[PDB]
């Protein structure tokens, strides 16, 4: 999933657009990938209970 | 670039880049290209 | 503001304009500080 950014592969985001524009789509990704790990953590806890 | 006539606004001109080598270095110090104020690439990934 | 070192160049180049053609010897859109221009 790209989360609205452009690509969902982080390669092609690093080698294809500028050293400091790339930033705003990674950190885009970043911020959905710690939020999936962080639901599945909750949902484990949950489980666990 | 160094082609004489060109075209309008109403009537585009198209021109498709077959199979071939992409060497963009010679293309700055040419005279015609100057800006690259765009998004979606950059010029020195295009090189890549 | 209070800073602790501040410097300044001088280089006189065609406005290459979209850097500050100069890899070749690089100042990004993140780097503290400025910049100064003028004919």
């Amino acid at each position: 999933s790209k989360f609205g950014a452009i690509s969902s592969v982080l390669n092609d985001i690093f080698s294809r657009l500028d050293p400091p524009e790339a930033e705003v789509q990674i950190d885009r990704l970043i911020t959905g990938r710690l939020q999936s790990l962080q639901t599945y953590v909750t949902q484990q806890l949950i489980r666990a209970a | 670039f160094n082609a004489t006539r060109f075209a309008s606004v109403y009537a585009w001109n198209r021109k498709r880049i077959s199979n071939c080598v992409a060497d963009y270095s010679v293309l700055y110090n040419l005279a015609p290209f100057f800006t690259f104020k765009c998004y979606g690439v950059s010029p020195t990934k295009l090189n890549d | 503001l209070c800073f602790t070192n501040v410097y300044a160049d001088s280089f006189v180049i065609r406005g290459e304009v979209r850097q500050i053609n100069i890899d070749y010897n690089k100042l990004p859109d993140d780097f503290t500080g400025c910049v100064i221009a003028w004919n």
